[PDB]
């Protein structure tokens, strides 16, 4: 689920 | 293109100077100093980040790219701050996720990205299906790789 993956990846990086 | 508040700069200098040997803590000396990655990685604001090794390398402007100066430390903070524009944040996320630094995200970059995130590790079949799903939604030109514009576009569509 591409979009859901990128949200979690960006949150892991910037959150 | 990047912004810093006075408070961020002043607080960052205090945190950076704590990583230096006592003799290099004056303003003049601290601005010439290079802190090895080992000391940077120990910072509470970075220690829990799954991409901390890549973050250090992307922001280092040191001769052997193995340390951060105060200037590199501020560059890092300006990108990770709440003031950073979505375009700045996705531009640097692309550089961090480009594990081989060649300008495109390929299948090996995506597998390394997944392994950073999970640390329970995915089976070979689960990894294959996840990479296929990421590429289906991100690789518009169907060349098998994600370039910067494809990446910025898919990030701008975030749930
Ligand atoms: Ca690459
Ligand atoms: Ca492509």
């Amino acid at each position: 689920d591409g979009g859901s993956f990128w949200y979690r990846a960006m949150k892991a990086l910037y959150g | 293109l990047t912004f810093l508040t006075k408070q961020e700069i002043l607080l960052a200098h205090r945190r950076f100077c704590e990583l230096l040997p006592q003799e290099q803590r004056s303003v003049e000396s601290s601005l010439r100093a290079q802190v090895p990655f080992e000391q940077i990685l120990s910072l509470p604001e970075l220690k829990a980040n799954p991409f901390k090794e890549r973050i250090c390398r992307v922001f280092s402007t040191s001769p052997a790219k193995d340390s951060l100066s105060f200037e590199d430390f501020l560059d890092l903070l300006s990108v990770f701050s709440d003031t950073a524009t979505p375009d700045i944040k996705s531009h640097y996320a692309f550089r961090i996720f480009d594990f081989d630094d060649d300008g495109t995200l390929n299948r090996e970059d995506l597998s390394r990205l997944v392994n950073c995130l999970t640390g329970t590790r995915l089976s070979a079949s689960e990894m294959k299906q996840l990479i296929d799903n990421i590429l289906e939604e991100s690789d518009i030109d169907r060349d098998g790789t994600i370039n910067l514009s494809e990446f910025q576009h898919v990030i701008s569509r975030s749930p």
